[PDB]
DNA sequence: TTTTTTTTTTTTTTTTTT
DNA sequence: AAAAAAAAAAAAAAAAAAAAAAAAAA
């Protein structure tokens, strides 16, 4: 039972096993990440243990501009650069795909529902702890795979549920009057960290020589517009954050 | 309607995080299991169309990928839905045996290529429950047994 | 030499437009 | 202050899923 102690045993054994052992083998580390995150998601949202291990991704497969150096291996031992390059960031997108799926649920709630303030200081907090996760992996270097396809694929899930957000937004401003500070500093993460390294990860994986980048070129596009929209219909300059 | 429901509640018992937030809603199928529940008093005017739901959501939600979540488990879901507003329909409205019998019947006979394990086991529930309540309304049985030598063999088991 | 996995293709289902 | 092609039935397109083929490893 997920709230049993029993339950905090196994997945306290499963995180320590991948903590420590290596085994370069795929499917292994394939199988036990996917026992550990069914574990996970049960218990806590695995927002954390996806940041930590785009952290690993990182600090193994290294950066676009082949001048930083970042090793934090310490976090999870079962990270190999035969392991982490094919296999384990299809899981972590995949599980990234899934926590996009239930912020979606909560926003479209939300909308249809105009209980109100924790609801969207959750769904920003997910947001927030994702877009660190994401904002390690689009300066990595990943294989030509499915892999990169797959992470413009969630890139633009993530710039959807952005707008989506942020249309919810444009809909509440009317009635209340203001934005809640939180959301400020969201907006501001978003337009400083994230949508600079995504044009700079389009450059990379265009110069390196049809669909998924003018899908995400156009989402991140609406998201710019509906931010204009709700910086004119919010009396707050959001474009200062923005670049 | 009942297919939303079923995806919100999948949705929502594979996650913690959805849990701690939105406050246990009901969700249709206990509403739709409610109604049946109701309508024994006169409400007959209801119960030709619980029955028309039922076999709606069976017929629309049965098996045939075996002759996956999504297709599977808001479908199962759905379909096991349909069998019990019939069976929990059967059980109390004294009229709409002979509607429900014969139309189990009229779909486990004349299909016999499709798949139709889930009639044969609406009608195992159905006769199971209550072969005291099914002496009322019995020759819808013996006239399906006329047309036992043509179906399958393994239907005829069944 | 065989078994498994991956990739491609085809078919079926649902939605949106005339 | 600006936004749309929705207009009872049918058809076409898109998306997803399942199956088949091919390639690789022991």
């Amino acid at each position: 039972e997920p709230s049993s102690p029993q339950f905090v045993q196994m997945l306290s054994w499963t995180s320590k096993i991948c903590k420590e052992n290596s085994r370069e083998d795929a499917l292994f580390c394939k199988s036990l990440m996917n026992l550990l995150f069914s574990l996970h998601v049960s218990y806590k949202s695995p927002v954390i243990l996806l940041r930590d291990l785009s952290q690993d991704i990182h600090g193994h497969l290294g950066d676009i501009d082949q001048d930083v150096e970042v090793e934090k291996t310490n976090h999870f031992a079962i990270v190999n650069l035969r392991t982490a390059a094919p296999t384990v960031c299809l899981l972590v997108l995949s599980q990234a795909e899934k926590v996009l799926e239930e912020v979606d649920w909560l926003i479209t709630k939300l909308k249809g529902q105009v209980p109100n303030q924790p609801v969207e200081k959750a769904i920003i907090m997910q947001l927030g702890t994702l877009l660190t996760f994401f904002h390690e992996l689009v300066q990595t270097a990943l294989p030509s795979g499915s892999c990169v396809d797959t992470l413009l694929k969630d890139l633009c899930k993530m710039y959807t549920t952005l707008t989506a957000l942020v249309r919810y937004y444009l809909q509440v401003c009317q009635s209340s009057g203001g934005i809640p500070k939180n959301m400020e500093k969201l907006v501001k993460l978003s337009g400083s960290h994230l949508t600079p390294l995504c044009y700079s990860f389009i450059s990379y994986v265009q110069n390196k020589s049809t669909k998924p980048i003018p899908n995400l070129i156009f989402a991140i596009e609406q998201y710019e517009k509906f931010l204009i929209h709700l910086s004119k219909k919010s009396k707050v300059s959001l474009m200062q954050h923005m670049k | 309607s009942v297919v939303k429901s079923f995806k919100d509640l999948q949705l929502l018992q594979g996650s913690k995080f959805l849990q701690n937030l939105v406050p246990h809603r009901s969700y249709v199928s206990t509403m739709i299991l409610e109604v049946v529940k109701n309508s024994v008093h006169s409400w007959d005017h209801v119960t030709q169309g619980l029955v028309e739901l039922g076999f709606i959501l069976m017929d629309s939600y049965g098996p045939k990928k075996v002759l996956p979540s999504l297709s599977r488990m808001p479908n199962q879901h759905a379909c096991k839905l349909g069998a019990n507003i019939l069976l929990e329909t059967f059980k109390i409205h004294e009229m709409i045996r002979q509607e429900i019998l014969e139309q189990v019947l009229n779909r486990v006979v004349t299909r016999a290529s499709s798949p139709i394990s889930h009639f044969l086991d609406l009608l195992s529930n159905i006769v199971m429950y209550a072969p005291l309540v099914l002496q009322n309304c019995s020759s819808k049985v013996t006239e399906a047994f006329d047309y036992l030598s043509f179906l399958p063999l393994q239907t005829v088991q069944r």
